[PDB]
This record gives structure tokens, C-alpha cells and sequence, in this order.
């Protein structure tokens, strides 16, 4: 009968090379990430975070198992990244986030959002891991 | 049992 | 003495409606150079090269006969370098730059336009062309 | 009857920009314990020990007066054990565990951040303190 | 509309609280960087150890510079409590902290301005010289006013 809320921030940063790179035609370096809103060690209750990149990338399903939860790449185009957060308790269903990778400004480009992982009626194990 | 690890980058 | 040939160049693109699963492509597009008027350029055009983005195989595409068009699928916008070569080696090639356009503007979308078209005008000017070229332009 | 003393603890770290030739150290760091607000812990804290990794010479670093900070250089991340001892020898020591953070995330590097910070909140709880301790905790 | 503001007890003392001691940790020192003919730019400063509003109980901070400076008496009345200058040499700066309560005697600090990098720091990526010290402002038996301003 309890609900635990965990604030997070997620999104990406990007920087322009200044010109198209000759070998692959890439123009930007970028990093997509998920982090807690305030400092905590998320690995206490997070098993892994998958970042599903565009099909044009090799091994497009990128997985991070320990902080920081980030993936750094180069590219030339914007695309949707699917972020999937897995928990230590397999009985807690994964959280899915969608992020439009931003390369172009709407210095460095930042596109970041506030969100909340909501754990309603968590298992006893999960409630402990969330409150450490 | 009583001694921990130290890790470098990458 | 001076011969003027109007041309149009640029691209059309059509949205698939969804990302294609296999390669993540979202659009089909065709980049082109066309005469403005209904006429044949091939008498005096040797070839037109379209340099695509490095992510395409054999990105330097060459068309030696009409229509001067390249049709592909893709997911991102990029700059294409277009180079027009003439039969007379004394006429220097014309280089054009085109941003391949995939995404409809909000203005055109609200107007209900079906497909994206990004088209630009130019004029090929042949001043005091060689007797050979003048023959080919006529 | 019950007194609460909030603290923060953890570390800051800064990259050399390069591996140092002599020892291969790459970062300077400071691990610390501080009061949450600007006040004096030393009235009731006798000492704070920071137990460093075995690769450090004299790894048990003891600080007997404020500020409760230890500054070092190194190349690796490891767990530091922090033990806070009180003026009342009969009040049990508080033990904290801290993973020393040195390596900046690519995200913070791109944001141009100059230092790494990993800091946590905690509370020292004194239940039914001796009369001496209650005086020291409330001056 | 209607509402109160705050109830304060009347007939209270305003002399010194004879059984209390309040401690305010501070940090002070300078930063310096190598570039008329001055060779270094430097900043001398005072800050609370944990961030708080010192201006609640600090009236002003005086930085007494070397005589070779014009208007060697520098006064800062709001944060940040810092003085920035250019020069060529290291010298002692006298720092005097004045309090809001006029009955409270000023606190004096002494700081040797550090301009020149040490070699250990030299090999590193350090481009700025830092010389910083910890101290504690001790208010024993503070005036009732100071006790409120300090808390």
C-alpha cells in the first residue's frame, strides 16, 4: 500500500566538430544519459540501462550496467533513442523512456528532461533497495 | 574477505 | 555569342509513415537536375555527378544520360554536391550545393501538402562558346 | 534526550590533464566529512579516521581537528572507510563507507565541468547522551 | 486581510549570554594567476566553510594591502568578500572582519599572498595558484543580538 518516487534526469549533450568528418561523414559528438535528480547510487536498485540507438549504428542495443549511465557516440543525424531501465528485483517491470537525440540548437547543445520512476507497492526487497 | 578492490579507468 | 539554359535542381521526398525496421530509413527521396523547359540537355551535358553522404555506398554517383535523377531511401538530411560536366572540355564544369530535404515545414504541413519538394533555380550561361559547344547548345 | 547532527561526506576530485611520470597518478582528490550547515563539529568529535587503499603509504589517516579532510593524488577509485570518534569515549564510533569518485562522466566533461563531486547526506544520532555529551552537542 | 507577524518576549536581557559559545568556521586565502608591468593577477577572499549568509552578522571586511598599493585599505560590505589586484610580489595581507553588533570586537586574520607556483603543482595541469586556510571565529558569551544574528 505504499508508493516510492525516484526523480531522474535524462537526455543528451552534443557538440559540433565544426565540419563534416571526411571518413564517415559524422558532424557531432554526443552523449545520451540517465542520472538521478540528486546524487545517489542508483546501482543499488538498478540492474542495467539499455540505450537502443538507430539501426545505422553497430550493436544498436547498448547496455550500461554501472554508473555513469551514459553512451557516447558520433553521428550526423537526429533520431529517437529508446531507454530501458531494468531493476535488481526482476518482479519490478522495466521503465521505458523515449528521447529524441538533439544535435542542433532549438557552445554545446543540451536536451534534458525531468522524470520520475514510480514504484507502486514495491516488493519488500525493492522497498529496501530504494531506501538505502 | 576483509579487503576491497581498486580500479583504474576504461 | 551568349546562350542561356535555365535549370532547376533539388529534391523530392516522401515519408514512409514509420521507421523501416531493417535499416531505420523513414523516407524515400530523389535528387535531380532538370532543364526548366521541356528539352534535352544530353547533347551538351557529358555527365552529372551527385556526391552523397559518406553513409551511402559508392557515394559519388554519376548519371550520364537523362533523367538526371538519383532515387534513394534514408533517414537524415545532408549536403549533396552536384557537378555538371560538359561535352566540350573547354567549358568548365558547374558545381551546385544542395541540402537534401526530408522534413516538411510546419507551414507546408498545415497547408496539407503531400510531399516535400526543395527546388532551386539556376542558369547555365555559355558566353562566347566554342564552335563545337555552340553547335551542341543548338 | 535525542539529538540529531546532520553531515555531508564524500569527495571532490580534479584531473591532472595527464598521467604523471613519476607515480602514474592522474587525479588530485579530497575526501571529507562536514557539518550540513556552517558550524563546529569539533566540540563533540574527537577524531575522524579515513582508511585509504592499501596502495597508499600510511593508509590510516587520522584527523584530530577540523577541517576533517584528507587530500591525496592517485589513479584509481576505491572504497574509503570513515570512522568518526566522539569526545565521550563510551559513545560508539560512527562508521561511513564512501566510494571515491575520480573519473568524470563524458556528460559532465562535455558540459565543461571542472571537478568531480560525489557527496552524500547523513545524520549522527545521539540517543540519551551522557550529560557531558549533551553539553558538547548543544553549545 | 488580517494576520499577525511574530511574537517576541518582552523584558528579555540584551547583555552577553554567559554560558554559550558559538563557532563560525571560515576559509580565507588567495588565488593567483601569471599573465603596466604587473606579472600576476590575484584575488584574496574570505568565505564561510559551509555556505551561509555571513552578511547577517558581518558588517564589513577590511583587506589591508601593501603600502605600495593606492588606497591600501580595501573594504567589502557584501559577498563575495574578495579583493582582486595585480602586482609582482608576495606580502602579508591583514584581514579584519567587523560585525553587525558594534560591541563585538573585530577579528584579525593574517595571510601571506602566494603568487608563485610550487614545482609539484607545476608538472600538473594546475594553472592557478591557491593558498587557502581554515579558521574559526569564536564568539564566547556572545551578546544576545549577536546570538540571534549568528543563528
Amino acid at each position: 500500500g505504499v508508493t516510492i518516487v525516484k526523480p531522474i534526469v535524462y537526455g543528451n549533450v552534443a557538440r559540433y566538430f565544426g565540419k563534416k568528418r571526411e571518413e564517415d561523414g559524422h558532424t557531432h559528438q554526443w552523449t545520451v544519459y540517465v542520472k538521478p535528480y540528486r546524487n545517489e547510487d542508483m546501482s543499488a536498485y538498478v540492474k542495467k540501462i539499455q540505450f537502443k540507438l538507430h539501426e545505422s549504428y553497430g550493436n544498436p542495443l547498448r547496455v550500461v550496467t554501472k554508473p555513469p549511465y551514459e553512451i557516447t557516440e558520433t553521428g550526423w543525424g537526429e533520431f529517437e533513442i529508446i531507454i530501458k531501465i531494468f531493476f535488481i528485483d526482476p518482479n519490478e517491470r522495466p521503465v521505458t523512456l523515449y528521447h529524441l537525440l538533439k544535435l542542433f540548437q532549438s557552445k554545446t547543445v543540451v536536451s534534458e528532461f525531468y522524470d520520475e520512476m514510480i514504484f507502486q507497492d514495491p516488493t519488500a526487497m525493492m522497498q529496501q533497495l530504494l531506501t538505502t | 574477505t576483509k579487503a576491497a578492490r581498486k580500479s583504474a579507468p576504461a
